[PDB]
RNA sequence: CGAGUGGCUUGCUACCUCGAUGUCGGUUCCCUCCAUCCUGCCCGUGCAGAAGCGGGCAAGGGUGAGGUUGUUCGCCUAUUAAAGGAGGUCGUGAGCUGGGUUUAGACCGUCGUGAGACAGGUCGGCUGCUAUCUACUGGGUGUGUAGGUGUCUGACAAGAACGACCGUAUAGUACGAGAGGAACUACGGUUGGUGGCCACUGGUGUACCGGUUGUUCGAGAGAGCACGUGCCGGGUAGCCACGCCACACGGGGUAAGAGCUGAACGCAUCUAAGCUCGAAACCCACUUGGAAAAGAGACACCGCCGAGGUCCCGCGUACAAGACGCGGUCGAUAGACUCGGGGUGUGCGCGUCGAGGUAACGAGACGUUAAGCCCACGAGCACUAACAGACCAA
RNA sequence: GGUCUUAAGGUAGCGUAGUACCUUGCCGCAUCAGUAGCGGCUUGCAUGAAUGGAUUAACCAGAGCUUCACUGUCCCAACGUUGGGCCCGGUGAACUGUACAUUCCAGUGCGGAGUCUGGAGACACCCAGGGGGAAGCGAAGACCCUAUGGA
RNA sequence: GCGAAAGCCAAGGCCUGUCGGGAGCAACCAACGUUAGGGAAUUCGGCAAGUUAGUCCCGUACCUUCGGAAGAAGGGAUGCC
RNA sequence: CGUGGAAGUCUGUUAGAGUUGGUGUCCUACAAUACCCUCUCGUGAUCUAUGUGUAGGGGUGAAAGGCCCAUCGAGUCCGGCA
């Protein structure tokens, strides 16, 4: 599985999904990326994100 | 009415003094069963880790299926029986008899015992036949000592030694086979004994933590509310009633916590292997790197990673043995980040 | 009860204000009771995804206020660890009311609901938009 | 109507204390009682079943959360297997609280000529002390047993280390006209308790990295202060719970009870002798402690001119002193360095762009740059430091 | 009752009151549940007109109650920061002390004993702790009564 | 900056609010920071703490002695160049 | 609409005055009434220095029996007094 916040691999028995009120889905690998996606940033722009570079 | 509610912790495991010996001593063994054998062993815990398992569990509706299990890693490379001591039954309980020891000595036993130069194993050996035939022989165990050496990750060379128990069948095939394992050199290792999925008895010295509070040590609870403010925390309401006018014992006071020999039960053996499969990119933290004869153990192990921790063969397990569990996956992420 | 086949932190406690994830007329609902849950001194009683809890209606119409029903939680904020090791967490918490036979009062479930919900209640998980 | 038991209420008495034994209620923490609310095992039933009612044994465990009231008590709500009662100076103020009673201020009602009163109401109204002894929780030093190392034994001691509930199969079955509706057993889970652990999730993380406000060092760069981080964002190790793991069955002997054989009393009789069964209770099992068990223990080896130990040195799987554990060149114990593994988020400088502006100037953007900076972890590595050497000892 | 004591016999109002014994009065509001709070009723144990009655905008470190928001007050505790605490050098008191004193369970005793009686337990010294007991220390009881006391 | 406000810094003064040394420095205590989910369930009582916040624009109820209530409430904006 | 700038007026740790909660710290104290946070007033019946007057059954008192030099329901000292 991808981490649908940064890209990398999500390790297998690790991370958390995240439910949308709508009911769509979010795997994040990590806390640092759930917590930079509260902060309303997109992972296009940060440069250490495998979305981007 | 003041409403009812259980103590704070258990008064099975006192008093709550620092271990004699950082090496555990079981104090109960399996029941003879099967073939005769060695009724444990020993390793150094590493750290952990995750694997993936195929459900084992016949009973489970998740029976075939994809499944997280948190996993121990014990570095458990072969020991040595160095020796077979034998016991007799008298009046009052049971008493060594003698001891058959060996020539063939690890390099660095001396950093521990006064290696014997001169020994009559024949004589010792005869002694302890001589008593079957009386039927005044009881159980019969085996001097064991670990090799550190054989574990970079662990500073000591120093061995640990601790005497593990051997049941079988009769009395003298089993004396047999306590004889045989002896002379060679008393090397075994953990295939010998264990198989992955049987369930163990894990004993260890905890984690020391020096002197502790009420709230951490017993579990009582903070002061409350305007009390938590008045000068008292994580101070119990009182040491007791008027009469008895003494402290009773049971009272949760403050003292020595961690440090303590601990018998964990049925702790199920996930996998026994050998090399580097389970470790930890960048290093099991605080220990180092495993490439090597290993045991993962299901869940949690008692004491820090170092510290000698000693399995046996469940002496009352739950559940029927379910042999060699199918792992897909092993992590090796880095327990660092 | 049956197994939810997960593993729950408790995300809710007894006077807890949670969404009416249905079409009942029920917006909001207050925790009261948690259904076969017995706690210890102190404890405030909690009940978290998959409990059947009792409830009372504090927003909805006026027919529907101030009524005490039964009510089954289908999301939590709180995470709920899965048999894979993975962590499932909603965007909010909320319960959907039933009667005594465990159908739902209404007729539409309103947002997503936790797949162990349906396999403790089946005609509530049949009413489903959404199963995660 | 008669006979009692208890010492929880109330009353009586005036034995004890007026050179003071700190109040009510609550809280917190420990032990106990049984007249048992639940749970186990049973008997009866106006016992079909299901659900009950009543009774016996039984104190192992449990008996919870809230709304009014200072309340105890009690009323009420939703849960529950059940949400039992009582003793411990009406347990518990050298523990807490201070809402009430019961100081000095004040108001109202009633009474009084009045001061002022009230077994009426009401607002406000203080909580001292550095532990000598004893007690217990944990930690040491000695002596006794009478040289050392290692391994054990087990007199005794503690435990609730486990309690309870829901669901499925049994089964829409037995039972019952129907309505309704079980059990043995085998399974899955939950709750409370217990012990341990940190791979996972979560918290912290005044290590660290970044952003940014004010001010000061002329600007830049780079920094100080803003309470012991200015604020904001992220967060490693460790420590943790909100996270994870583990916590029987079975024997033995009994109670109530169900029976067997059986006499006194040719019959009958569960009892008088004997015997088969039978409780969450008792014993064992299991976990923890335990040679100071004065019958002060056992075994193997080493040693008595030398075994071993202490000091010393480098360090922690240990730690308030002390203690404990490991390493000490026949070495990877700690540091440096370099890798690895991690945190942050793209450095200074320079180049290009940049709304504009004659120009000067210019917030900011892109590139160089997965950059720069940083690490409580691991590895490699004797480079540095574990050197020198002292002492006790049958 | 359809006058009598002793002059009159409670009018406007307010009322279960900071005044209501009965009392958690009854009805309603609000809450899952409200001896509270507010409104209405009100025969007021024992309301009421400058002993002022009722009422009232503004004001208030004044008394009670409700809501939104907030949050470690709580569920249920954790980690961290600074100063202590602990060890070392120096300085260096006080409280308290009839004696003895390693106590525990029971009993007894002026009826609330480390010291009496019977048992049980108990090798000595020392460190840290939280305060169960010494009816702990502190103050010739401020309650109560008594004195041919005081103010 | 509204400011004799805060914070920072000159001049000037001081290191004498006058005992030090050591242990990642334990329990416990005093001040205090941060705590997921829940959000007053705590308690006599939200005690304690927290929330809000400066300025401009919009907008502002019952009641009222017409003064007030009112900064009611509520909504938006806010830097740099 | 502007001007004007009233008020025992508002905000305000300006100075200054006061002292509500914490029933915090202290309670052989730094202190025989202290410390910290919080809180009230802050153009007026305001606060304050110095000088000055009122004296003990007497003062003084926006009244609490408050205050009159740590002394108040009758100050303090010595005497009556053994
Ligand atoms: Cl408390
Ligand atoms: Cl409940
Ligand atoms: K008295
Ligand atoms: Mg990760
Ligand atoms: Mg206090
Ligand atoms: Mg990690
Ligand atoms: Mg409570
Ligand atoms: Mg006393
Ligand atoms: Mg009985
Ligand atoms: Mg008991
Ligand atoms: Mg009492
Ligand atoms: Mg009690
Ligand atoms: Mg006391
Ligand atoms: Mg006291
Ligand atoms: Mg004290
Ligand atoms: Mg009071
Ligand atoms: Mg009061
Ligand atoms: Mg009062
Ligand atoms: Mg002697
Ligand atoms: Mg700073
Ligand atoms: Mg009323
Ligand atoms: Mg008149
Ligand atoms: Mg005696
Ligand atoms: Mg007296
Ligand atoms: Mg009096
Ligand atoms: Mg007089
Ligand atoms: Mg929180
Ligand atoms: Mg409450
Ligand atoms: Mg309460
Ligand atoms: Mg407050
Ligand atoms: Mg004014
Ligand atoms: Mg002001
Ligand atoms: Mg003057
Ligand atoms: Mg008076
Ligand atoms: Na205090
Ligand atoms: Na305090
Ligand atoms: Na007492
Ligand atoms: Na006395
Ligand atoms: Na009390
Ligand atoms: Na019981
Ligand atoms: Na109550
Ligand atoms: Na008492
Ligand atoms: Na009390
Ligand atoms: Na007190
Ligand atoms: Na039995
Ligand atoms: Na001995
Ligand atoms: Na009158
Ligand atoms: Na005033
Ligand atoms: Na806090
Ligand atoms: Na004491
Ligand atoms: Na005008
Ligand atoms: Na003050
Ligand atoms: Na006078
Ligand atoms: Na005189």
């Amino acid at each position: 599985r991808e981490c649908d916040y940064c890209g990398t691999d999500i390790e297998p028995g690790t991370g958390t999904m995240f439910v949308h009120k709508d009911g769509a889905t979010t795997h994040f690998c990590s806390s640092k990326c759930e917590n930079n996606a509260d902060l309303g940033r997109e992972a296009r722009n940060l440069e250490w994100t495998d979305t981007a570079r | 009415p003041q409403p009812s509610r259980p103590r704070k912790g258990s008064l099975g495991f006192g008093p709550r003094k620092r271990s004699t010996s950082e090496t555990p001593r079981f104090n109960s063994w399996p029941s003879d069963d099967g073939q005769p054998g060695v009724q444990g062993f020993a390793g150094y815990k590493a750290g952990m880790t995750h694997v993936v398992l195929v459900n084992d569990e016949p009973n489970s509706p998740r029976e075939g299926m994809e499944e997280t299990v948190p996993v121990t890693v014990i570095e458990t490379p072969p020991m040595r029986a160095v020796a077979l001591r034998a016991y007799e039954d008298t009046p009052y309980g049971q008493r060594p008899l003698t001891e058959v020891w060996t020539d063939e000595f690890h390099s660095e036993l001396d950093r521990t015992l006064d290696v014997p130069e001169d020994h009559d194993p024949d004589a010792a050996e005869e002694q302890i036949r001589d008593a079957h035939e009386a039927g005044d022989l009881g159980d019969l165990r085996l001097i064991t000592h670990t090799v550190p050496d054989a574990v970079p990750s662990v500073p000591k060379k120093k061995p640990d030694v601790m005497e593990t128990r051997v049941g079988g069948g009769s009395v003298s095939d089993r004396l047999d086979h306590a004889l045989d394992i002896v002379e060679d050199g008393g090397e075994h290792a953990m295939n010998d004994i264990f198989r992955a999925g049987e369930y163990a008895d894990v004993a260890g010295v905890t984690k020391g933590k020096g002197t502790q509070g009420p709230v951490k040590r017993w579990g009582v609870q903070k002061r409350k509310g305007k009390h938590a403010r008045q000068g008292w925390r994580r101070r119990i309401g009182n040491l007791g009633p008027w009469n008895p006018s003494r402290v009773r014992s049971t009272v949760p006071q403050q003292g020595q916590t961690g440090y303590h020999q601990r018998t964990e039960l049925n702790k199920r053996l996930i996998d026994i292997g050998e090399g580097d499969e389970p470790t930890v990119d960048g290093g099991f933290v605080n220990y180092g790197e495993v490439d090597g004869p290993y045991t993962l153990v299901k869940g949690s192990v008692p004491g820090p990673d170092k510290r000698l921790v000693r399995f046996r063969p469940a002496v009352r397990p739950n559940d029927q043995p379910r042999l060699d569990p199918e792992v897909r996956y092993v992590s090796n992420e880095s327990n660092q980040g | 009860m049956e197994a939810l086949g997960a593993d729950v932190t408790q995300g809710l406690e007894k006077g807890s204000l949670i969404t009416c994830a249905d079409n009942t007329g029920a917006r909001e609902l207050k925790v009261i009771s948690v259904h076969g849950y017995s706690g210890t001194k102190n404890r405030h009683p909690k009940a978290g995804l998959g409990d059947k809890i009792t409830v009372s209606v504090t927003k909805g119409t006026p027919e529907m206020r101030r009524q005490v029903l039964e009510a089954v939680v289908v999301r939590q904020r709180k995470p709920i660890r899965r048999p894979d090791g993975t962590r499932v967490k909603f965007e909010d918490n909320a319960a959907v009311i039933v009667d005594e036979n465990e159908d739902p009062r209404g007729t539409e479930l309103k947002g997503p609901i936790a797949r162990e919900v349906a396999q403790r209640f089946g005609s509530v998980a049949s009413a489903a938009t959404m199963i995660v």
